[PDB]
């Protein structure tokens, strides 16, 4: 990602396009992945309170 | 092993004059573009943040991806983990 | 480009917001009309501008 | 006499009541180049000799 | 993906010959038709002088 040193070039409205760009390549990491945030949407499981 | 290289007139064979490959035309593409913005930024008053333009090692890149397709998330174990404890006290038949 | 508030003197001022409105006319249409005459000129005296 | 508000006394409250500048800034991820000395590069075409 | 253009280059003294010969087999090799172009606005204009 950083071989035309692009890391310092990105302004805060094009990271905010690439997160909203809907295309997933599904493999066993992703499927491991996406059940696992799956499991911290209520953050009780996280030690972490209101 | 190919039929478009049997070569059976004398017009096409000629001198070898030099070589180019894969792995060469990768690292010199990116030495001709960040040597080009590094000769303009020399000769006039430019006003920028220092970014340093380093040419990456390309093969060794390109290593690094393919000895991540060896890599395993998961686990072979004999016996699960604890996940569970208990505390004594000074009762008995009640913890 | 950030646009914000700040303080400066009155008479300063009206030179600050000059030069600023000489670099907005720069990038419309004062770049191209230069490079756009060098063009004319190394056509007519055998002169290439690079 | 003059007539210019050179020095006021003034409540703490009115300190920010100068900020009335429209400043114009530019973004710290952009390049400012002058190239001025840019309309004199350029070679001579010879003329083809005998 | 790849445009080319001229580097004027002072220091470089050349055949004035090889200039006008080089105006022919740029416009038998490169390619600035109605689909993709190999050479800038500018390249091509010093190849039709040329």
């Amino acid at each position: 990602m950083n071989l035309s040193h692009s890391h310092n070039f990105i302004n805060i409205r094009d990271m905010m396009r690439w997160v909203m760009l809907p295309s997933l390549q599904p493999s066993l990491k992703l499927a491991l992945e996406e059940e696992a945030w799956a499991a911290a949407n209520d953050f009780e499981d996280l030690m972490l309170t209101d | 092993q190919r039929p478009e290289r049997i070569k059976t007139t004398p017009y096409l064979e000629g001198d070898v004059l030099s070589s180019d490959s894969g792995p060469l035309l990768s690292v010199f593409a990116l030495q001709e573009i960040m040597q080009k913005v590094r000769q303009v930024q020399a000769d006039y008053m430019t006003a920028t943040r220092e970014v340093d333009f380093t040419v990456p090692d390309v093969q060794k890149i390109l290593d690094d991806i393919k000895a991540l397709a060896a890599e395993q998330v998961y686990k072979i174990v004999k016996v699960p983990s604890i996940s569970f404890r208990h505390i004594v006290m000074q009762s008995r038949d009640r913890v | 480009v950030d646009v914000f508030i700040g303080a400066c003197s009155e008479p300063v001022y009206r030179i600050y917001n000059r030069l600023q409105g000489y670099i907005e006319a720069v990038q419309l249409q004062e770049l191209r009309n230069s490079i756009g005459w060098l063009e004319r000129l190394g056509h007519r005296k055998r002169i290439t501008y690079s | 006499f003059i007539n210019k508000r050179i020095v006021e006394r003034v409540r703490v409250g009115q300190i920010l009541a100068v900020l009335n500048r429209r400043f114009v800034a530019y973004k710290g991820k952009m390049r400012i180049m002058d190239i001025t000395q840019s309309l004199k590069m350029g070679t001579k075409l010879a003329a083809p000799t005998v | 993906q790849i445009i080319l253009d001229l580097k004027i280059d002072p220091g470089e003294r050349m055949d004035p010959a090889v200039r006008m010969v080089a105006g022919v087999v740029g416009h038998l090799l490169f390619t600035a038709g109605g689909r993709f172009t190999n050479l800038t606005q500018n390249m091509a204009r010093q190849l039709d002088i040329a």
